[PDB]
């Protein structure tokens, strides 16, 4: 499938379109889209919550829901905390490719 | 002369719709005594400058009553045969009540208009709006064992951990639909005619007096298995979200809940709830 | 079923919270509302929508 | 412990306590009617009926 | 739903009508209404009975019946004795709102 | 009940089966192990 | 099935205690009773109602 890039307008198809397809899921909140209320992630609700070991398993369980809806060509493997600086947690979104 | 006219006009229709129970002939004379007599006020009220803040609420008290008088006549008349009504000939007469009283109601509304339909049931944009913030279960200090979450995508998910349900068994039946066709002189041929039912069965036990982890001044509740019931009467598939192998399990509709709550307290409160959930994989595209 | 907005409440979100779906549910709201579509779609804080039944 | 009470609303209710019956077990089965329709080349469709 | 108040005749709709809907259930005895004999509560039968711990559970079991008949928009939570003065027991009728 | 939700629905009674044993002289038991069985009456 | 009242027994209560329901059960009692409805509805202590069968 051939789509266009979000910035700079260039049509990119293979796997750069795959990565921006995921980051339109993860950063859109629910109900922000027009006439598509069941689109996006609850990750903005997980913004600025304390990083516990139940916060990690609630992000894995919510990325898997939101990518399971509107990204069928990605099989999610794991989400892991790899570093912590002040506020900035960072997550290695790893997943196999299907489709 | 509307102060004499309409109040006498409702008096005829009180005889019209009530002296017509088991007869027909007693209806026509008060109806003839009203149509040519409500016209005596529908022509009188053609030219009034809005005479009083009173004296026209009286017209509203009357025209509500004459509006009730059409409903009494036209229902008592409608209980009869049409052929018995056609020989009397008031099918072409009760429509003149729809002409004269409507011309009288338009005449009252020109002199004294109606009150505006005021609004007291105006709510804010909250009482039908879900709290999209995640609950205290998702922020707990326990890794979630399994997660139920529906298709509406804004409803509150159910989190399996030691605070809520915490199953320790997981049956996963998965058939494969191979149909046998018996051939006479040889082995029966097997054909793959589908996929068959794949099911997941969650055993376990909820002890609703063990306090939540770290002694959070809060116990495991009695509500905390009925939340599985409320999430199951949505008639809606559920995404299972584990955390070990594949994380994106499919759509799994919930089929059966059966708790065995025993060791009761005085008010019927158990302190063990051994349940077994039972799912079937919703076959989406 | 008259509802009052805030300064950021929006139409397709509101009649999704009220009805539960959006197939035939926005233009039925815009039908029985005088001058609603003339107002800007990021709504102001004090405009009233009477949501009809059977969208 | 539990109270039975009928629709006539004036009949005498039954009270479960240690004086009358006093159950100690409570099975609560609750099915949900999902009907399977077998499709030929794929998983069987489930409908909430 | 918009009804009128019992005293003073004023039409009150949202939640003051909800509270007087409950207190028409609790204070009407059974059979006192005209052509509606299965309306009201047996709480007048519970008037001037000794406050035991079985009297409490018989009031919870009877408020739940009488509100279950003619008040579907109220889910009853609990009924608790909160004070005792001479004769005057007082009950915190707590319940969530539905409908 | 008196613990979680108090307003349970309409529940019709379907089966009573006692096992009365350890009898007295006139047939009077001194244990009666029963099992009641309800089904939820589906009102509006 | 003739019954005798007290000074506070009332008609729709009585034929609910006798019959078990009130759909078509009060006016059938008032039909086969001469001068019952003329008497005041909070009854006196000594008036007799013959409740008919099949209300």
């Amino acid at each position: 499938m051939i789509g266009m890039d979000r910035r700079s307008g260039l049509p990119l198809s293979g796997l750069a379109h795959l990565k921006q397809s995921v980051e339109d899921i993860l950063t859109t909140p629910l109900g922000s889209r027009r006439m598509r209320p069941e689109y996006g992630s609850k990750l903005r609700r997980m913004v600025d919550m304390p990083v516990s070991e139940g916060w990690k398993s609630a992000v894995q369980a919510e990325v898997a829901r939101s990518l399971g809806r509107w990204e069928p060509r990605i099989g999610l493997s794991a989400v892991r905390v790899v570093a912590v600086v002040d506020g900035r947690v960072d997550l290695l979104l790893s997943g196999v490719f299907e489709g | 002369a509307y102060l004499e006219q309409l109040q006498a006009g409702l008096r005829y229709l009180g005889r019209a719709g009530e002296s017509g129970r088991k007869s027909l002939d007693k209806v026509v004379a008060p109806v003839n005594g009203a149509i040519s007599e409500i016209r005596g006020a529908a022509a009188e009220l053609e030219n009034l400058p809005g005479v009083s803040p009173e004296m026209a609420a009286r017209l509203q008290r009357a025209m509500r009553g004459i509006g009730q008088a059409q409903g009494k006549v036209n229902r008592v008349v409608s209980t009869y045969d049409r052929a018995s009504r056609a020989l009397l000939g008031i099918d072409e007469r009760l429509d003149a009540l729809k002409v004269q009283v409507n011309s009288a109601a338009q005449a009252v509304g020109k002199v004294a208009g109606d009150i505006s339909p005021t609004l007291a049931g105006v709510l804010p944009s909250w009482l039908l709006a879900p709290s999209a913030t995640p609950p205290s279960e998702a922020a707990a200090s326990l890794p979630h064992l399994l997660v139920l979450q529906p298709l509406t995508a804004n409803a509150q998910p159910f989190y399996f951990n030691l605070n809520t349900a915490a199953f320790d068994a997981l049956q996963r039946n998965s058939a494969y639909n191979w149909s046998g066709q018996v051939r006479l002189g040889r082995r029966p041929a097997l054909q793959s005619v589908g996929m068959g039912e794949e099911s997941i069965l969650l055993k376990g036990a909820v002890f609703p007096l063990r306090r939540q982890v770290g002694n959070q001044e809060k116990v495991v509740g009695l509500e905390q298995l009925e939340a599985l019931r409320r999430l199951a009467e949505r008639r809606e598939p559920l995404i299972l979200s584990s955390g070990y192998g594949e994380v994106q399990m499919g759509l799994w509709c919930l089929v059966r809940i059966s708790e065995n709550q025993s060791a009761l307290l005085g008010n019927g409160a158990p302190r063990k709830q051994t349940f077994d959930l039972e799912f079937k994989r919703y076959g989406d595209d | 079923t008259t509802c009052r907005t805030a300064d950021g409440d929006m139409l397709d979100s509101l009649c999704y919270h009220v009805y539960g779906h959006l197939l035939g549910c926005v233009e039925a709201t815009l039908d029985a509302n005088p001058g609603l579509a003339d107002e800007q779609q990021p709504f102001r804080a004090g405009l009233l929508i009477s949501f009809p039944d059977m969208p």
